[PDB]
């Protein structure tokens, strides 16, 4: 009652949040750098830390 | 006789008009030249203060002095550095005795309360020789601070006046003091034992002056915490003021309780004022005194919180505006005023009408039309006040362009009736003097505004093809055109959340289905199709496709470097170097001119690398010094040992502003001497380059400072002597080869205060040498850092406490796009600030007028990019406020840093960082790295941390910063001695003379010898010599056919590269000069006498109006589809050979 088991979704889903966590980080900057009028999502996140 | 009465009574006042900018200046140089007595300028702020302080200066010659006010901010948090203080008290030990001259104090401090009166003729002695007083003063003063008549002083507070000699044990120092007074003056300073009366020393001046503003001994402590526990309540905590001085120490901004210590009301700073003054004003007084008091309220209030440190009334330590106004009813006053003062005694009208409109520009053939036209119809004498030394000659050779020569007189009124003359001085604006019919024509009157940005006409189209009246009723799929984004197919409407307002938008689909958003109130933006192809209409891509189209870019190594710069370093440790010839007085006065000393390791410096110059070798060194130490004063003592052997300088800035900089600094320093020194960059037109490359090739200009454009292949010194690269801790490798590679045996002077890794650890190898420079120049402090998240309060509290001071701000934001905003924002936050935006992508001309009136105090708070990393002097700004620090170099924040200090003033340098649940690891290491090393000669020990993390690139490549498997120096060193022997033996040419002759047929498509397939760097070279020399097809072919047997097939950049150089070989006996290609086309440039057949070359226009135009007398461009390299190559191959058999 006191262990619990974490199996193969719970896992991969915390990986998953740990790489959006530096998506959402980089998203963060690229918005705050220039030219917000002409950015579109897709040249604004990075699919590399996921 | 002069013009008006002073006033001599109590509080009567003299109201004087019309005085224009600048002549407040000259008014308060005749009023303390014609009164008998002290002059006390009572400027309305701190700044106006700092700036009347040069400029009455240059119209008189009485010691014009300020008062060192706190520079801190009212009820601040920082210490007044106690360097200041020993200039704040000892003014006010001379103020009750001043005979003559003229203090100048802002109503920041005139409202201040000061050291009330005891302290000072008790805890001080200032004394120099020329005291003309008694014995039995000295007694009677030294009975009222206490001492006691021993004839054996041998501790404190005693005194002794025996026969002519008297005798001090002062309270400061542990050391007494023979005087010896004669005939009512003092004659000796004998430093004598404190039992052996033997005296160590005869000094002139003495000086014990209390290193605190407040007494810190024993009993003004227990008084301290007496009046606190009097006023205040004291809690128990190690961090409250009251146990910090209990335990000893002085908090950090402990003046501001001042007035504890004491137990005697502080006096209002005006009992300190000489029997006879007479109070200049300037401006206004009952308007800047309210406005202080209204701050200082403001700052009471906002600080009226903290429990922790808390604070006494403003009245306690400030005057209230209606004592100050109480006092200066008791004192003669004279008020200069800039307007009509109508009439009656007690005020007068000085005719001091401002200046025409004089100003300049090359726009006009004839650009000195408004001085050439006014200074004919001028009856008076005209004076020119120009600002620096050297300024003198950059209008001195501009009003020879119209035949004025000005003598240059020392004081104002050495002017005649007619006469052009020229002073030096700091003055700001003109008059028109029409009293005395002079005229004053400043510096600033010839450099009126800047007006463009004017435009161009349109930028919007309304109701013609499509009105886009639009009461909605189109259809879905129907083209549309956005007026930002183009073309696109509206969907329909939607409806939408956006972060608390729900919303009706339009539909719009771009090209990859990427869907646009419209807001309903706003669909005006919006506009029907026009081409009339609604079923034909195409489809743009959203955002553009800058981030797809940057990939496409790269990855042919399109140019081996290591051979190029093999190359340039063996030309270089081949050729003798030039040993330049030393004139001992001929340089002796050069160093005369140095307004300063040099600290003895800038003095080591600068023997070493003239030592080194004056040597048969080749110099190559890198002056490593910490930032603001003095290195650009060795590239000018080097300089003029260069160029005094008429050998062509050339300094080498890696920006606009700081060539524009070292181009004023160097015209200053070389103010005398016939060098004419010149600057090319992008602020020159192309009809000032044009010129100075003429005159660089004639060999006429003996220094040239420039930016990039100095190494652009179309500059061509005549006598190259010495190069200077100045903060090379940029510039690539490329650029600081591209003027070795011309002239090999240069000597190039490397500055720099933070190297960039690959070049110090060349340095740390024995290639270069190296001569670091510590030991600060003369006055200067360590930059206080301080790391904060980013607040508006903090913000403003900086920015406040600059300007208050009067110093100035650089507030770096690195932003173009939003710099604007920024500027917007700052402006509101801090209405009392003067701002203006500087960055490196204005029209140039704006960016000129900008950083020109940051120099003249025009404005306070520079909004700027990184533009002043590299070097920005400005002496007078002290506070940097880096915007977001978290993404910069450890070397970048040092640069940052180094930008404030430069003068005796403390400056602080703040490294805003956004919140910190969004900055990287690395960050907070840098950013704490860069606060511990908050100190001086932190530079170099930075640079080499930089290095041994980054590590040095390739020893024989691009790419300075990184490990990346580099080639050993152990290897390099016989690699070069390999090319070093081969070269010489054989004697061949540079590669960048087989490079130079060439016919140039860029084609922009790779060609050279791949590494793996030639690795031995050397002899991939010998083939690249012999290659380019083979001046036969046969040669190229037997090169071609050895090159096979040694190294087997020949890959494509390799056969490439045979078959251009046989075209080359082709090109340069028909007349072919300049042969280009690329994807689309290319363009082919003729020779004066070429082999083309004119006949035929219409034939080509008239045939193909879609292949061939002629866009110049040698210029013929074609367009084809060269869509692959092989068609491209065969493509020129034909049309030369089908040239050549018509050829004639
Ligand atoms: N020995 C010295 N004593 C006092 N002041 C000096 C001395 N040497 C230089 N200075 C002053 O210090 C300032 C330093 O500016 P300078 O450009 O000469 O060096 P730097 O600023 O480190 O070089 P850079 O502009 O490349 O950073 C100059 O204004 C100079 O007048
Ligand atoms: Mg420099």
């Amino acid at each position: 009652g006191n262990r619990r088991i974490r199996s193969v979704g719970e896992m991969a889903e915390n990986q998953f949040r740990v790489g959006l966590v530096r998506v959402e980080r980089a998203v963060k900057e690229r918005l705050s750098l220039g030219d917000l009028d002409t950015l579109m999502p897709q040249d604004m996140i990075n699919a590399k830390p996921i | 006789q002069y013009r008006y009465t002073l006033p001599v009574k109590a509080g009567e006042q003299r109201l004087l008009g019309e005085l224009t900018g600048a002549a407040c200046a000259t008014l308060v140089a005749e009023i303390a030249e014609r009164h008998a007595g002290p002059v006390v300028l009572i400027a309305p702020d701190m700044q106006n203060a700092l700036r009347l302080h040069d400029e009455i200066s240059q119209f008189t010659d009485q010691m014009v002095m300020n008062l060192a006010d706190w520079e801190t901010l009212p009820y601040d948090s920082f210490s007044p550095h106690q360097d200041i203080i020993s200039s704040r008290l000892s003014t006010l030990y001379q103020l009750p005795t001043m005979q003559r001259g003229v203090l100048i104090v802002p109503v920041n401090t005139l409202m201040q309360r000061v050291c009330p009166h005891s302290f000072l003729h008790g805890h001080a002695l200032v004394m120099k020789k020329g005291q003309r007083l008694s014995r039995d003063a000295l007694r009677t003063q030294l009975d009222s601070a206490g001492y006691r008549h021993v004839d054996q002083v041998m501790e404190h507070g005693e005194y002794a006046t025996r026969g002519a000699l008297l005798d001090l044990f002062p309270m400061g120092s542990e050391l007494p003091y023979r005087l010896d007074f004669f005939d009512d003056e003092i004659d000796s300073l004998r430093v004598f034992d404190v039992d052996s009366q033997r005296t160590l020393e005869e000094v002139e001046a003495i000086n014990l002056l209390p290193a605190h503003e407040f007494p810190t001994d024993k009993a003004a402590i227990e008084l301290f915490r007496s009046q606190w526990r009097d006023t205040f309540e004291v809690k128990r905590d190690p961090e409250h003021i009251y146990q910090q001085v209990s335990k000893g120490t002085l908090p950090a901004g402990i003046e501001y309780w001042q007035p504890l210590f004491f137990s005697e009301p502080l006096p209002p700073l005006f009992s300190y004022f000489p029997a006879n003054t007479l109070l200049v004003n300037t401006g206004d007084l009952e308007t800047s005194a309210e406005r202080f008091q209204a701050d200082t309220l403001a700052r009471f209030e906002n600080r009226g919180v903290d429990p922790m440190r808390p604070l006494l009334p403003p009245q306690s330590l400030w005057l209230r505006v209606d004592e100050l106004f109480s006092e200066l009813k008791n004192w003669p006053r004279v008020q200069l005023k800039t307007e009509h003062l109508p009439t009656k005694a007690a005020n007068a009208n000085l005719g001091f009408q401002k200046l025409p409109d004089l100003a300049v520009q090359a726009q006009q053939k004839a650009p000195l039309d408004a001085l050439r036209k006014f200074l004919e119809t001028f009856d008076g004498p005209v004076v020119f006040s120009v600002e620096s030394e050297g300024r003198r000659e950059a209008l001195g050779e501009l009003l020879a362009r119209i035949k004025i020569a000005p003598q240059r007189i020392m004081r104002l009124d050495e002017a005649s009736d007619r006469g052009r003359y020229l002073m030096i001085g700091a003055a700001e604006h003109g008059f028109v003097d029409t009293v005395r019919n002079l005229a004053l024509i400043c510096e600033s009157d010839l450099l009126g505004e800047r007006v463009a940005r004017r435009r161009q006409d349109s930028r919007r189209t309304i109701n013609p093809d499509t009105l886009i009246r639009n009461l909605a009723e189109l259809h879905i799929g129907q083209p549309v055109v956005h007026l930002e984004h183009g073309v696109g197919r509206y969907a329909g409407m939607t409806t939408l959340e956006a972060g608390g307002i729900t919303g009706e938008y339009l539909m719009l689909t771009y090209a990859n289905d990427a869907k646009l958003y419209v807001p309903v109130s706003s669909l005006h933006l919006i506009s029907r199709y026009a081409g009339g192809a609604e079923e034909n209409a195409p489809l743009h891509k959203l955002g553009g496709d800058a981030w797809s189209r940057a990939r496409q870019k790269a990855a042919e190594k399109v140019r081996d470097v290591a051979a190029e710069l093999l190359d340039i370093y063996a030309q270089r440790a081949a050729k003798e170097g030039f040993a330049f010839k030393h004139d001992r007085e001929q340089y002796q006065l050069f160093c005369d001119s140095f307004p300063f000393e040099t600290t003895p390791d800038q003095a080591q410096a600068i023997n070493a690398v003239l030592s080194d110059m004056c040597q048969p070798l080749a110099m190559d060194r890198l002056v490593c010094g910490d930032v603001g130490f003095g290195k650009t004063e060795v590239a000018m003592r080097a300089a003029f040992l260069a160029v005094d052997n008429h050998k062509q300088v050339a300094v080498l800035v890696p920006t606009t502003l700081l060539a524009q900089q070292h181009y004023d600094n160097f015209r200053d320093r070389f103010a005398n001497w016939p060098v004419r020194i010149e600057m090319i960059s992008r602020f020159r037109s192309a009809k000032e380059q044009t010129q100075i490359l003429a005159e660089v090739a004639e060999g006429k200009i003996d220094i040239l400072i420039g930016t990039h454009k100095l190494l652009q292949s179309d500059v061509k010194f005549k006598d190259l002597g010495l190069l200077i690269v100045d903060e090379e801790h940029r510039f690539g490798v490329r650029h600081k080869e591209r003027i070795k590679a011309m002239r090999a045996n240069v000597d190039i002077l490397t500055l720099t205060a933070t190297p960039i890794p690959r070049t110090l650890n060349m340095a740390m190898s024995g290639m270069r040498d190296l001569s670091i420079i510590a030991t600060p120049p003369a006055r200067r402090l360590a930059v206080k850092t301080f790391v904060r998240e980013y607040d508006s309060m903090v913000v403003r509290e900086a920015i406040l406490r600059e300007i208050l001071r009067g110093g100035q701000v650089y507030y770096l934001y690195n932003d173009v796009e939003n710099i604007q905003k920024a500027a917007e924002r700052l402006a509101e936050l801090v209405p009392e600030a003067r701002i203006a935006i500087g960055h490196g992508q204005m029209r140039e001309r704006e960016l000129e007028r900008v950083m020109n009136d940051f120099h003249h105090q025009r404005f306070n708070v520079l909004v700027c990019t990184t533009i002043i990393e590299t070097g920005i002097d400005i002496p007078t700004a002290n506070t940097i406020i880096i915007e977001r620090a978290d993404h910069f170099g450890l070397a970048q924040l040092h640069q940052l840093r180094g930008r404030v200090g430069r003068s005796h003033h403390q400056a602080y340098a703040w490294l805003l960082t956004p919140h910190p649940k969004a900055m990287t690891t690395d960050a907070q290491k840098r950013l704490e790295a860069i606060a511990s090393l908050e100190d001086l000669g932190a530079g170099f020990a930075l640079a080499t941390h930089d290095l041994e993390i980054r590590g040095a690139g390739e020893l024989l490549g691009e790419e300075q910063s990184g490990s990346m498997e580099t080639i050993g120096f152990s290897l390099y060193m016989e690699l070069l001695e390999n090319a070093v022997d081969a070269l010489k033996a054989g004697r061949e040419p540079s590669l960048e003379d087989l490079t130079s002759q060439q016919t140039e047929v860029e084609l922009r498509m790779p060609s050279l010898l791949p590494d793996d397939f030639i690795p031995d760097v050397n002899t991939r070279l010998s083939f690249y010599k012999r290659i380019a020399s083979a001046k036969t097809e046969n040669e190229l072919e037997e090169i071609k056919v050895e090159l096979i047997d040694r190294f087997g097939l020949l890959p494509d950049p390799a056969r490439t590269l045979l078959d251009i150089a046989r075209l080359r070989q082709q090109a340069q006996k028909l007349g072919i000069r300049k042969l280009e290609g690329n994807e689309k086309g290319g363009v082919i440039e003729f020779a004066e006498k070429n082999h083309v057949n004119p006949a035929w070359l219409i034939g080509l226009l008239q045939k193909q109006p879609q292949h061939y135009r002629l866009d110049g007398p040698t210029r013929l461009k074609f367009i084809q589809d060269l869509s692959e390299r092989k068609t491209r190559i065969e493509w020129v191959r034909q049309f030369m050979r089908e040239l050549e058999e018509n050829a004639i």
